[PDB]
């Protein structure tokens, strides 16, 4: 369910981007699939900014890549990169 | 399973 996606990139300016995000497995093939966008919390800095979409994919937050990593790893990974962020988050993420 | 950032 995660069809044929494009890479874009934005900024995001700057508690902190107010997005929720989950791991998706597909169970029938033992896969980990990746981070996704689950929620954008209203009025936060990524609601304001508006660029970010629910159901993107996560692939990098500052340059450091998500991708070639398990779920679990992407998240800790994900949470150590935004653990030292006025600022800017770049954002790479694949959407369909 | 879910991660606010």
């Amino acid at each position: 369910e995660f069809g044929t996606r494009e890479f874009l990139t934005f900024e995001v300016p700057l508690a902190g981007l107010g997005v929720s995000v989950k791991g998706n497995r597909s169970k029938e093939n033992h896969a980990d699939l990746g981070i996704f966008v689950k929620s954008i919390i209203n009025g936060g800095a990524a609601s304001k900014d508006g660029r970010l979409r629910v159901n993107d994919q996560l692939i990098a937050v500052n340059g450091e890549s998500l991708l070639g990593k398990a779920n679990q790893e992407a998240m800790e990974t994900l949470r150590r990169s935004m653990s030292t962020e006025r600022g800017m988050i770049q954002l790479i993420v694949a959407r369909r | 399973t879910i991660i606010t950032l």
